[PDB]
């Protein structure tokens, strides 16, 4: 016996763990014409074109099971496929709240859901902070704070300016008195480094800039989406205790299927959600580095780059219906099963040679063959 | 529910196509921003437009998929409408442009 609630958690993991990339919906047709034109620049025209085509082809191909899924088409193919398209808009538009720093607001919310009649679907965004590297020393005869390049600190002979990335000049606060001792006290490299046990009067004198930014790091907003993922909590069948399972691709690392494939699915769920949170949690507020790392590549990396700026965790909750979810997965294995084939691998192969024929044939219909 | 969400993911994987041509096309400007100030027109251009200027900078993809987008690729279904190719091209356009000049 398992709850409905939970035979969706299967079905997701099985479909994508079997069918990968064709779990979008995508027909194979639509993919292949498309590849075909994100690989058509790098075709010259003056050369050989069947030479370039069947290359092109060929490189496409070595390419299909490599880490090219984003984790936000992962989140977002788990949250249509559990809500459907008119309350995963609204998902979509839910405001994200910021995890508490031991989790409470999470944990609590969580205890007051019946585990046994109520089905969670949980998103998280990561956000990194994008502070300048680079100090430029620069004179005011050569400095316009227009034609300046961004995301850069200036120290100048009487200001000390930041430029942040969309053109906002700020003043980080030194009189005119400090900034004079800064100038002399560094030497004629055009650029420095924000980020390297100081020596020389030169490395005092980042070193102090590197602070004197830092205790103004309120004034700013640095913050760019990093990492997204999703965590379903499902019903319990009576006196079961209550299990969390995370979803996640990562671009570069592995897909929704290898995540699958791997079973770090199953693995994190056997350390509890509340240890989970917790966690969670203190990558949000740690200011070491290697617990900052450690934490990071438990929880978001494959099962088979050093987070340095801070991290922060938000979140966002719902409700799933396991009766709409199941049957959105059924329409979804519908469209699968008209691809010819035996059995799952034999469908994906259906699919990728249903593809390429595409991409080679819309190459030839635009390089007039 | 299935064909609602399969016209999301063909729109997608088609915005992320737009998005690595245009990128790749636009790594290649002069410095009097040719391509880029031809991007930002692209993104305010009137959708019953039927006609690019003669000698466009703009990428090949790009002006057939927003002339005929079912000739241009005639694998997509007809539940994708002419407009609504249209307004993914210049929301994509305005996104990459605000992008590579860094406001977001
Ligand atoms: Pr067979
Ligand atoms: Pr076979
Ligand atoms: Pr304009
Ligand atoms: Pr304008």
């Amino acid at each position: 016996l398992e709850s409905p609630g939970f035979m969706v958690h299967k079905k997701l993991k099985s479909m994508s763990q079997s069918y990968g990339v064709m779990m979008t919906g995508v027909p194979a047709e639509v993919l292949g014409q498309m590849q075909a034109e994100r690989s058509i620049p790098s075709i010259n025209k003056t050369g050989n074109l069947k030479q370039q085509i069947a290359k092109e082809v060929s490189k496409v191909c070595h390419m299909m099971t490599e880490p090219t899924q984003s984790c936000g088409q992962a989140s977002n193919d788990v949250c249509e496929l559990l809500l459907g398209k008119i309350e995963a808009e609204k998902f979509h538009f839910t405001k994200y709240e910021a995890l508490s720093a031991d989790g409470d607001n999470l944990k609590n919310v969580l205890e007051n859901t019946a585990p046994s009649s109520t089905n969670l679907l949980i998103r998280f965004e990561i956000d990194r902070e994008d502070p300048p590297i680079v100090l430029v020393k620069t004179k005011n005869e050569n400095f316009n704070p227009e034609t300046a390049v961004k995301n850069k600190i200036y120290l100048l002979e009487n200001k000390l300016y930041f430029i942040d990335k969309m053109g906002n000049l700020f003043n980080l606060g030194p009189g005119k008195k400090k900034c004079t001792q800064l100038f002399n006290a560094i030497g004629d490299s055009a650029e420095y480094s924000l980020c390297d046990e100081p020596e020389k009067p030169e490395d005092f004198a980042i070193s102090e800039i590197v602070d004197i930014f830092n205790e103004q790091k309120e004034r700013f907003d640095f913050w760019i989406g990093s990492h997204s993922f999703t965590i379903y909590i499902p019903q319990t069948l009576g006196e079961s205790p209550r299990q969390f399972y995370p979803y996640q691709a990562y671009f570069g690392s592995h897909t929704l299927q290898d995540w699958f494939v791997s079973d770090k699915d199953e693995y994190l769920s056997r350390i509890g959600i509340d240890k989970y949170i917790e966690k969670l949690a203190v990558l949000g507020k740690t200011t070491n580095t290697k617990e900052r790392s450690d934490i990071y590549a438990e929880f978001f990396s494959k099962r088979g780059n050093e987070k340095r700026q801070p991290l922060r965790v938000k979140f966002k909750i719902t409700e799933i219906n396991p009766e709409l979810a199941l049957k959105n997965l059924q329409e979804t294995q519908e469209f699968i099963d008209t691809h010819p084939g035996e059995n799952p691998s034999d469908k994906v192969e259906n699919y990728r040679n249903r593809a390429k024929l595409a991409m080679t044939e819309h190459l030839e219909s635009l390089l007039d063959i | 529910f299935f064909k609602d969400y399969q016209k999301k993911n063909v729109m997608r994987l088609l915005q992320d196509s737009l998005e690595k041509i245009i990128n790749e096309w636009l790594k290649t400007d002069d410095e009097s921003h040719t391509k880029l100030k031809s991007l930002q027109e692209l993104s305010e251009m009137d959708i019953n437009a039927t006609s690019f200027a003669e000698h466009s900078p703009l990428p090949d993809f790009v002006t057939r998929l927003w002339l005929d987008p079912h000739k241009a690729l005639d694998a997509m279904d007809k539940n994708i409408s002419k407009n609504e190719i249209r307004k993914l091209i210049k929301e994509t356009a305005r996104e990459i442009e605000l992008v590579f000049t860094h406001q977001k």
